[PDB]
RNA sequence: UCCUCCUAAAGAGUAACGGAGGAGCACGAAGGUUGGCUAAUCCUGGUCGGACAUCAGGAGGUUAGUGCAAUGGCAUAAGCC
RNA sequence: CGCGGGGUGGAGCAGCCUGGUAGCUCGUCGGGCUCAUAACCCGAAGGUCGUCGGUUCAAAUCCGGCCCCCGCAACCA
RNA sequence: GGGUGAUUAGCUCAGCUGGGAGAGCACCUCCCUACAAGGAGGGGGUCGGCGGUUCGAUCCCGUCAUCACCCACCA
RNA sequence: CGUCGUAGUCCGGAUUGGAGUCUGCAACUCGACUCCAUGAAGUCGGAAUCGCUAGUAAUCGUGGAUCAGAAUGCCACGGUG
């Protein structure tokens, strides 16, 4: 019960999210990652846990 | 005393005892005792055989032995309905086959080396032979 | 737990003998996690994540039988 | 400014870095300040402009450290090089003055934790 | 550099037949001056050590940094990646500039100047050559009355014997064994 | 010694060139001399070479180890490899880091007969 | 239930409620890549200096190392900067 | 996707719903008193309220979050 | 023979994200008068040993000692 | 009269040190004196607790016996009050 499961959203705008886990017990800093999607065809950073 | 350093793998299995041995000519003295048969020896049995030779020569000779135990034996106090696991270790053993030299001496006459190696024959599973240096 | 549970040994060793292949791929000994002695030739590379032996060729295997240490390389030659 | 000490007056009187320099005690540093024309009025810690030079000429007139005691490289033999009980007690954490050890023993040469 | 080429021009090269050497490539050279500072086990305030490292960076052309121990399991019952010193080591142009104020003069502050041992062994001709204590250089914000300080001076050489290092050391202001 | 450190920077590149095949350009240097040689896909034969040890290359230089000397070997090996129809190859650098004199050789080859 | 080494026979499969021990999760990093770097441990002198860590020298081990255990690979590093 | 409350000097618990003003009761310590210790008595010491923002002239006090800690309940593979 | 656990200051015992160990008694010096009760001032242990694992072991791992318990086997 | 405005201080004296001066059968050990060098602790004190009468208490001065030399012990005498 020691990790969070978060919803990251594209810097290009997406109703969908990228699904991943994060720290909640010893790191207050954020998780941000570049990913592709065929609606914007650009490969873009997904950010902020919605 | 007469056991190798402990390991996490101490429940060793029995093999299959077979012929041929490479070490057959004396290397510590001029007189020795050779197996000329096959079997197994305990860590108390080799010391009881050494003690019989020690008491036959006392100060007149130093004794050598080529044997130190390489496996334990797994043992339990009574028969059981079968069964669980594998029993614990209780004593240590060395393996012998016919060409092997077992014991050596040098500081004594041959007629006393014969007597000291005769005085151990009733403590051993095989009917041993006397060996000399024999050089031309 | 803890408990001695032993597990199962799972396949490995050989798949066939002599100069094999002639359809699509040269499948060698099915030995997993192996990167010590059995390899493909640089001229005809293959193998996956698990280092299970194969070489990328539609023809027939040949062995080079020589190399560094104990390397013998599954190779190709035209017939 | 540095003329004889290694310290600086911050709020204490002008006798700091002029006293205890291993050559000038509390009575003599007072006399040096008067000989340099410095007064005790309003407890000065920072001197007047160029006034350090008039003070420097007086403290460089006294002997310090390796010039205060200038034969200790030769006086050592009668203490450490030959048999010397006056030294042997010092190198065992003991005094050599006829000390009343039943009163003064303290911590610095053996606890008392 | 003021003085530097002398240490390969004629130093020991004028005496190399006392060693029966024929080529000037058989003769010793200096490689570096290592330096090592007494850290005094300090950890809880640690700013007086950072200021003593600023006074070490005042005598070395290097950036002040930290050294690690090689062991992560030891009889000292050590922790992982353990910070054990600083070095701040001198080679080339920074070593020849360091020779202008260090390893050359110590008498501007004295009490006896005859004491202390001046020995070393290495078998290859590397040395420990410090004469102890400091005279302190004229700078700014240096009136802190800072206590328990030490700096040990070692040399690394191209020499092949214990006496070749002792012959090369004669090119510096070192007092030698009685 | 630098040779024993240079092979530690070359054995992986060479084992990976053994997967690629074709000719190797074998670009090599020492502080006094620069070298290149086109060796066959089996290592049994050399096709053509160039170096700052050649009589005419060595005299038309101010130093046989300079960037201009590495460029002179680049222009020579590219001319001599173009004479043998060589194209579409990779750059083998014999355990050396590519910056400086090794890049000055590669740029001199660019308009002379060899591009990577 | 799954998994590393072994019983298991110069293919597999496999005994028994057999020998030694792991996984049910963690690090967006130990992922991708360019280039660089080289690892147990021991002895001696010099010191802050409380055996030995350190500073340097001498000897010797790819038995060091890897998010986790095992086993093998591995400095060509897939090991760490 | 669902649940009520607390965190106030060293504890315990008020104060918060009155925005501007720190309290009760123990403990801790200095004196006073005696044939021991103590108890009692008269004083003292410790306080922008777990903590980061927002609303406002103004926040312990009004609202949103994060952590420590304890009840309750509908849908929940 | 086989097995589960306990052993921490002179005493009784807490003490596992293992990391350089602690209170209450007791005792010394004392207060009160010559003591007891107890107020004030003060010290600390191969954590029963051995030998390992570990960055670190009182604690984990294998054993010996001291102490208590479980068992001579279902009909 | 001059001065600090409360600072571990112009406070404070133990210790680590120097060089002279005197006595004596002899002063390293187990003395005095002088002029100088280093200058810690101490910020009015556990549980608590001592004393008191009128030239007295308080406080600051003076002398002397024990001696060759040598007390903060011993015994005594004024001012101010």
């Amino acid at each position: 019960g020691i990790r969070e499961k978060i919803k990251l959203v594209s810097s290009a705008g997406t109703g969908h999210f990228y699904t991943t886990t994060k720290n909640k017990r010893t790191k207050p800093e954020k998780l941000e990652l570049k990913k592709f999607d065929p609606v914007v065809r650009q490969h873009v950073i997904y950010k902020e846990a919605k | 005393m007469l056991q190798p350093k402990r390991t996490k793998f101490r429940k060793m299995h029995k093999g299959r005892n077979r012929g041929l041995a490479q070490g057959t000519d004396v290397s510590f003295g001029s007189f020795g005792l050779k197996a000329v048969g096959r079997g197994r020896l305990t860590a108390r049995q080799i010391e009881a055989a050494r003690r019989a030779m020690t008491r036959a020569v006392k100060r007149q000779g130093k004794i050598w032995i080529r044997v130190f135990p390489d496996k334990p034996i797994t043992e339990k106090p009574l028969a059981v309905r079968m069964g669980k696991g594998k029993g614990n270790v209780e004593y240590w053993v060395a393996l012998i086959q016919p060409g092997k030299v077992l014991y050596e001496m040098d500081g004594v006459p041959e007629e006393l080396a014969r007597e000291a190696f005769k005085l151990a024959a009733a403590k051993l599973p095989i009917k041993t032979t006397f060996v000399t240096k024999t050089v031309m | 737990g803890g408990s001695t549970r032993n597990g199962r040994d799972s396949e490995a060793k050989r798949l066939g003998v002599k100069r094999f292949g002639g359809e699509s791929v040269l499948a060698g000994s099915i030995i997993v996690r192996q990167r010590g002695t059995k390899f493909h030739a640089g001229a005809n590379v293959g193998c996956g994540r698990d280092h299970t032996l194969f070489a990328k060729a539609d023809g027939k295997v040949k062995f080079e039988v020589k190399g560094p240490k104990n390397r013998k390389f599954i190779s190709i030659e035209a017939e | 400014a540095r003329i004889a000490g290694i310290n600086i007056p911050d709020h204490k009187h002008a006798v700091i870095a002029l006293t205890s320099i291993y050559g000038v005690g509390k009575t003599r540093s007072k006399a040096i300040l008067a000989a340099a024309g410095i007064a005790e009025d309003v407890k000065i810690s920072e001197l007047s402009e160029g006034q350090i030079d008039t003070l420097r000429d007086e403290v460089a007139k006294f002997v310090v450290e390796g010039d205060l005691r200038r034969e200790i490289s030769m006086s050592i033999k009668r203490l450490m090089d030959l048999g010397c009980y006056r030294g042997l007690r010092h190198r065992r954490g003991l005094p050599v003055r006829g000390q009343r050890t039943k009163t003064n023993a303290r911590t610095r040469k053996g606890p008392r934790k | 550099a003021k003085l530097h080429d002398y240490y390969k021009d004629e130093v020991v090269k004028k005496l190399m037949t006392e060693f029966n050497y024929n080529s000037v490539m058989q003769v010793p050279r200096v490689e570096k001056i290592t330096l090592n500072m007494g850290v005094g086990e300090a950890i809880a305030d640690k700013k007086l050590l950072d200021n003593a490292a600023a006074d070490l960076a005042a005598i070395s052309g290097q950036k002040p940094l930290i050294t690690k121990a090689r062991k992560s399991v030891a009889g000292f019952k050590i922790r992982q990646g353990y910070p054990i010193g600083c070095k701040v080591t001198l080679r080339g142009e920074r070593m020849w500039e360091f020779f202008e104020r260090l390893i050359t003069i110590a008498v501007p502050r004295i009490r006896d100047f005859r004491g202390l041992s001046a020995k070393s062994f290495d078998g290859r001709g590397n040395y420990s050559m410090g004469v102890r204590e400091q005279i302190i250089f004229p700078e700014i914000d240096y009136d802190k009355v800072d206590r328990v300080r030490g700096l040990d001076i070692t040399i690394t050489t191209t020499a092949k014997s214990d006496e070749e290092g002792r012959a090369l050391l004669a090119a510096f202001d070192f007092p030698f064994r009685k | 010694d630098k040779k024993s450190a240079r092979i530690r920077r070359a054995t992986r590149a060479r084992r990976k060139l053994q997967e690629l095949g074709a000719t190797r350009l074998v670009v090599h240097r020492t502080p006094r001399h620069i070298y290149a040689q086109v060796i066959a896909p089996n290592g049994s034969e050399v096709l053509v070479a160039a170096s700052t040890v050649e009589k005419a290359i060595a005299e038309q230089l101010k130093y046989t180890g300079n960037k201009d000397a590495a460029a002179a070997v680049g222009k020579a090996v590219a001319e001599r490899a173009l004479e043998k129809g060589i194209k579409d190859v990779s750059f083998d650098r014999s355990g050396f880091q590519y910056h400086g004199r090794v890049q000055a050789l590669a740029d001199a080859a660019r308009e002379a007969g060899l591009q990577f």
